[PDB]
């Protein structure tokens, strides 16, 4: 089986800060992880597909990195329209399309 | 910009059956894979099922094996999900996400998602 | 699908005078109030131009292309519909097809298996070719379209390029002067030596409206063209007449 | 100074009283302008490269491209296309050199068979699936597709011809499913002893190494025939500058002069304008349907008025036919 | 000189310049090993 | 691989004769063969390098010819110091510098 862990759950920041979120895997997935942004008011949308490939149509502020077991997503600008929940999903192991726990992001 | 319209939600008693319809119009549907996923009212996202571009390779979640079935109509560019033997844990939200690839089990993940429809299983 | 027409009435083709028609712009250069001498493939003044009538006159003969063709039509109600060019008019060689149906203007370059008597017949029965094997060029263009219309065309083939010059005038051949504005340049690169026209029949068997067209052949000669101040050709002089 | 210019012109150290013509005053251009019409009617390379599903290597897909503008910089500007090997033509000069027709061959291969797509190479793909001529004019592109063409259960939709009675000719496609004859006894359509099906399935999986991952390969074979070539690259257009002596390139036409607004009404077909003296004086911009006069940069003849150098060295300069405001 | 400059395994002692930003002047020797840049993004010292 | 064969092994002639020796190859080597003379009492010396290129300092009496799969050497004068063993060597195939068998020459 495969197990995914979210080190951060709820974070506090401001408009002009820099934030980092990490997702860890029990076993290495050959960097086959995807990041999803889920607004509470609309359907969730993907930001990063694969290890470090940015999906066209979203701002380049989000940056994905990391290979093997631990992966990282980073926001440098923190626009005031980034209130959502971030999920990490693996697509390499036998459990098909298993998602991780939610990660609340808010500014104060 | 593609459109994903979902219907069939509502409130039903446990053990009954219903149908969910998800229709797409903003892209070519004959060569894309489609998936149904579940978001709990108080938990994160969970995959449920999915179908490929052609109804050859089919997969279901382990917790829903032998209970749920999916169908795909390429003529009208849509898909259907049959809800059978419903229990108390199936009162969550269900999305209709579009896979980037064409097969069912590929490292490529869901590309475009649609607004979820609320279903309730209670008396 | 092909259908042979056996209701033709045999009459020899007519001949009439070309007068001062068939002059076109030799190139893409603007000139104002200048007289310029140009050596090109032109139609001489006051010669034979062959005359065909359609009305049960069904004039669909097959004519040599020579070095270039001047095709005039004194027409109303859109009887003439297109042209066919090639060497053998079969799948053995490469053939070129120009049509203007009820919808749009279509240009194709294929090995058509043309019918012996191809035509068009609401108009929903097209009998032009039975097969198309090797298509190398397709083009969709804007619709080109008491007798009221006079449509003059000049078809030329130089260096694998097919030039079509066209002119529409609201009106035997009328006496007047009208420069033909270049319309279409086509990079076809095929050998063309013979051609046939394409008519449309009205089904009521079938009835043909009154129509008449004229065919002339171009040869190399020198003209003196007069450009007005507006850049429009107003007169020409045949240096060898 | 003009006195020394006069001495140089007359090849003498003493200049007698009088007026002398020495040289000409001509303004020099500073900016160069190159113009072409709008870059529209793009070639459908997205349908070839960004296609969701490719065909098998034995049944490689061939697409003919013509009568459009092909932007080769798009393929040159995408990072995931790691392998870009081209033979017989420089990749940098692909944008400018014009050819008649394009053939795009799309297929799927493994790692050890990537190098076999090259002239003079050998292997299963080269002999039985896809043969490249020695005098091949074109490029090849290969990129990883493990995220799309690999399944945990396995993707069996891709096949390759492993057995054939002879090697394939260059640019030949073999789709026959006839049973390979490996023994003396006739096969009779049954894959029994010494009889094998010529096609084998590539069981791609996401757990394979770099030498076994599925890789999408598109080969661009480029041909030029006696017909006028119609496949062109995107022609860059320099921004228009007016009212100054500049060098201009209008549809391949060189020139040097001041571009000004013109009152002439060119006919829609009319492109170039010539004056009485059979010289280009008006042009129509290929992008915006407007007319422009091309005046030669200021022309003058310089004459020198001087008394005899025995008297004095002061001189005067006369610019012939030039208004006093243009110096 | 195929007898001296050819190896059955392959000879690599001879190299030629394939890309340059401008044409060489007559009788000019260019031994620069800088990475030719054909894109907008600067090389920054990587032949990537 | 490659195999070189010497059709003659021992040849007899006089001081005023002309002799020919042939060397055959298994497949074509593109005229890349060399002819060596080996005196029994001293170090062997090269006679011909390449198909028909005469090495400097040796008499022009020797003449080499042939291309493809077969090659030939001829002596027109047979001077009385031409007693040695002659070898043909290929330098084109994957087996590096494989030599053929000897060819004894005697005068009688
Ligand atoms: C046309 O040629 C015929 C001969 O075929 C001749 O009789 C006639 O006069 C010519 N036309 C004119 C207008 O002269
Ligand atoms: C040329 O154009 C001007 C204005 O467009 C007009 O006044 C004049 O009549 C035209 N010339 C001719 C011969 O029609
Ligand atoms: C080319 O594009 C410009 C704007 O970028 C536009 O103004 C112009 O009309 C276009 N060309 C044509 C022929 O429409």
């Amino acid at each position: 089986d495969i197990q995914m862990t979210q080190s951060p759950s709820s974070l506090s920041a401001s408009v002009g800060d820099r934030v980092t979120i990490t997702c860890r895997a029990s076993q290495s997935i050959s960097s086959y992880l995807n990041w999803f942004q889920h607004k509470p008011g609309k359907a969730p949308k993907l930001l990063i597909y694969g290890a470090s490939s940015l999906q066209s149509g979203v701002p380049s502020r989000f940056s994905g990195s990391g290979s093997g077991t631990d992966f990282t997503l980073t926001i440098s600008s923190l626009q005031p329209e980034d209130f959502a929940t971030y999920y990490c999903q693996q697509s390499y192991s036998t459990p098909p399309y298993t998602f991780g726990q939610g990660t609340k992001l808010e500014i104060k | 910009e593609v459109q994903l319209v979902e219907s069939g939600g509502g409130l039903v008693q446990p053990g009954r059956s219903l149908r969910l319809s998800c229709a797409a119009s903003g892209f070519t549907f004959d060569d894309y894979a489609m998936h149904w996923v579940r978001q709990a009212p108080g938990k994160g996202l969970e995959w449920v099922s999915g179908i490929s571009w052609n109804s050859d390779s089919i997969d279901y979640a382990d917790s829903v094996k032998g209970r749920f079935t999916i169908s795909r109509d390429n003529a009208k560019n849509s898909l259907y999900l049959q809800m059978n033997s419903l229990r108390a844990e199936d009162t969550a939200l269900y999305y209709c996400a579009k896979d980037r690839g064409y097969e069912i089990l590929t490292p490529a993940s869901f590309d475009y998602w649609g607004q979820g429809t609320l279903v309730t299983v209670s008396s | 699908q092909c259908v042979n027409l056996t209701t033709r009435t045999q009459l020899p083709p007519a001949y009439t005078n070309s007068f001062t028609r068939g002059v076109y712009y030799p190139d893409k250069v603007f000139r104002s109030s200048v007289l310029h001498s140009t050596q090109d493939l032109f139609l001489p003044f006051f010669s034979n131009v062959t005359w065909f009538h359609v009305i049960k006159r069904f004039d669909n003969p097959v004519l040599p292309f020579n070095d270039g063709v001047y095709f005039a039509s004194i027409e109303k109600s859109n009887i003439i519909r297109g042209w066919i060019f090639g060497t053998t008019l079969d799948s053995k060689t490469q053939s070129l097809l120009i049509v203007n149906n009820a919808t749009n203007v279509v240009i194709k370059v294929c090995e058509f298996q043309f019918c012996n008597d191809p035509f068009l017949d609401m108009e929903s029965e097209f009998r032009v070719y039975s097969s198309a094997n090797n298509c190398t060029f397709e083009y969709v263009s804007q619709p080109f379209l008491n007798f009221k219309n006079l449509r003059e065309f000049v078809f030329k083939n130089i260096d694998g390029y097919f030039k079509i010059y066209s002119k529409h005038t609201p009106i035997d051949l009328p006496q007047g002067f009208s420069a033909l504005e270049p319309l279409v340049d086509l990079p076809i690169g095929i050998n063309i030596t013979r051609f046939q026209t394409l008519l449309a029949l009205h089904r009521s068997g079938w009835t043909a409206g009154a129509a008449a067209y004229y065919v002339g052949y171009l040869q190399p000669r020198t003209f003196l063209l007069k450009y007005n101040e507006n850049g429009t050709i107003t007169d020409a002089v045949d240096c060898a007449l | 100074d003009p006195l020394s210019e006069t001495k140089c012109t007359l090849k003498s150290f003493t200049v007698e009283k009088g007026i002398y013509q020495t040289s000409n005053f001509r303004v020099q251009p500073t900016e160069s302008i190159v113009r072409f019409p709008n870059i529209t009617n793009l070639c459908p390379f997205d349908e070839v490269f960004n296609a969701t599903r490719f065909a098998s290597v034995y049944a490689w897909n061939r697409k003919r491209i013509s009568n459009c503008v092909a932007d080769y910089s798009v393929l040159y500007n995408l990072a995931p296309f790691f392998t870009f090997k081209c033979y017989g033509v420089s990749p940098t000069k692909l944008n400018d050199l014009c050819f008649t027709n394009v053939y795009a061959d799309s297929f799927v291969i493994r790692g050890d068979e990537v190098r076999q797509i090259a002239p003079g190479q050998t292997g299963n793909i080269a002999d039985y699936n896809y043969k490249l001529p020695d005098d091949f004019t074109g490029c090849v592109i290969a990129w990883n597709s493990n995220k799309l063409d690999s399944k945990v259960s396995g993707n069996y939709n891709y096949l390759y011809r492993l057995f054939r009675k002879s090697n394939l000719k260059p640019f030949e496609r073999d789709i026959s499913t006839e049973i390979y004859q490996a023994g003396n006894k006739p096969c009779n359509g049954v894959a029994g002893f010494n009889c094998y099906f010529p096609l084998r399935s590539y069981s791609f999986r996401p757990t394979y190494g770099v030498g076994h991952q599925p890789y999408r390969v598109v080969v661009l074979s480029f041909e030029l025939l006696h017909a006028p070539a119609t496949v062109c690259g995107p022609k860059k257009s320099t921004n228009l500058v007016k009212n100054k002596c500049v060098n201009f390139n209008f549809n391949g036409l060189k020139g040097t002069g001041v571009l000004t607004e013109s009152n002439k009404k060119f006919l829609p077909f009319q492109q170039f304008g010539r004056d009485i003296a059979d010289t280009t004086d008006a042009v129509r911009d290929p992008q915006t349907l407007e007319i422009l006069d091309i005046t030669p940069c200021s022309f003058g003849g310089v004459s020198v008025i001087t008394p005899g150098t025995n008297t004095s060295n002061q001189v005067a300069v006369l610019y012939q036919g030039v208004n006093c405001t243009e110096v």
